[PDB]
């Protein structure tokens, strides 16, 4: 209960790596991780990996303006290694403790999605066997999330909806097949509409819409 | 919400701020 | 020239500690640190110490709601130690390389001010001989900055003006004598007005004004 | 500018955001 508590301080402080540590500890200590716990843990990794992805994009872009290039390129390297470490950190934890114990629809989809997202982050920057094996692992985590979600969750559900959102960015960006992207996006949007009769869902439906108009306009 | 909750939003804030002359990096929205 | 370059990447990336490292290296390598260099260096420390001061305030506040308290209190500890290290880092550097070589009015005031600000950050959280010796070091760095500034810089100058701003927060907050605070603030504001006949100065004059109306209203 | 350039501004953004129920911490503006 303590490490959770400690988790919220780190979060209040915006010291996210420490938030990770605490949340790792939390899971080993534990049985069925709770909704609160699972969310904290995810927020923590979300922010730690998020800061690296941002810096990585800003530097890659700089590297692009530039063609120095190898300074930039050494630097990106170091950021690239931090990336492997976090994705590494939370992936393992997903096999060992997280996924195996999932007792319910949402929970499996939630975790299977995380797993997808983290291989997805390995895929944005890796280049070799690693990119390939990351693209694949990704496709297959999303897909089994998809099979469960699309069958047990309401189309309006933040998880079904966030899955579809990330799943199709994978296509658009990693596999680089737009077509498959827009269809998955469009599909997930339309059947949320079929059932609109709130508020994490609402955002996500708009992000799908923005991605489509943006993928349509190339 | 988009700058709080999404990488793409965040990264845009940050580069509008940094005064970055660099041409637009390519991203979509993910959660 | 390289480490400067590297400095701007770290800054573009918002990896500020690394920005510090680079900027430290930069100074040892160097003779008269340039306006660009001195500013980068300061921005870097500004942000690294800034993030700690923020987390420290948010946690102290939490500690306050709470009277757990000792978790919070261990945590604050760790943040408190990071604080000593950075202030420590840039203080030394100020004696060794920075201040001794200052060739001009602005530069001495600039550095003498930094020195004041960093003892000032030690003072916000230290408690013993250290608070006392930090309060003193602070008063005396600001004061010699003041003597030069108020005599060689225009009242409208970002440095004269930022000095006065921080100098009086020291009184208000550290020495805890308001009176001395408002007078120093008011004075620095009025003679900028006497001479208004832009844009880092303009901000600062408003921060003085906001501090006064806030110190007046207790 | 005040939230960008000052600790007090920053710290206020952050706590408005965090949903923090805690009563106001005391700071003035420094540069
Ligand atoms: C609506 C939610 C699903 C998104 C939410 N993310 C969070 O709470 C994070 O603190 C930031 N908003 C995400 C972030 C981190 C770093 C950079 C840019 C954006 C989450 O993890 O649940
Ligand atoms: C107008 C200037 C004198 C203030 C300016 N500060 C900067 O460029 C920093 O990136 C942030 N604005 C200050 C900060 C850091 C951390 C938390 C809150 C605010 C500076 O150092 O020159």
């Amino acid at each position: 209960e303590e490490n959770v508590y400690m988790a919220k301080l780190a979060e209040q402080a915006e010291r996210y790596e420490e938030m990770v540590e605490f949340m790792e500890k939390v899971s080993n200590s534990l049985e069925e991780l709770t909704v609160e716990e699972r969310n904290l843990l995810s927020v923590a990794y979300k922010n730690v990996i998020g800061a690296r992805r941002a810096s990585w994009r800003i530097i890659s872009s700089i590297e692009q303006k530039e063609e120095h290039v190898n300074s930039i390129r050494e630097y990106r390297s170091k950021i690239e290694n931090e990336l492997s470490k976090i994705c590494d950190g939370i992936l393992k934890l997903l096999d060992a403790k997280l996924i195996p114990s999932a007792a319910s629809g949402d929970s499996k989809v939630f975790y299977l999605k995380m797993k997808g997202d983290y291989h997805r982050y390995l895929a944005e920057f890796k280049t070799g066997a690693e990119r390939k094996e990351a693209a694949e692992s990704t496709l297959t985590a999303y897909k089994a999330a998809q099979d469960i979600a699309t069958t047990e969750l309401a189309p309006t559900h933040p998880i079904r909806l966030g899955l579809a959102l990330n799943f199709s960015v994978f296509y658009y960006e990693i596999l680089n097949s737009p077509d498959r992207a827009c269809n998955l996006a469009k599909q997930a949007f339309d059947e949320a509409i079929a059932e609109l009769d709130y508020k994490d869902s609402t955002l996500i439906m708009q992000l799908l819409r923005d991605n489509l108009t943006l993928w349509t306009s190339d | 919400r988009r700058e709080l909750h999404t990488l793409k939003g965040h990264v845009e804030a940050v580069v509008k701020l940094k005064g970055l002359d660099i041409e637009t990096i390519q991203q979509s929205y993910d959660i």
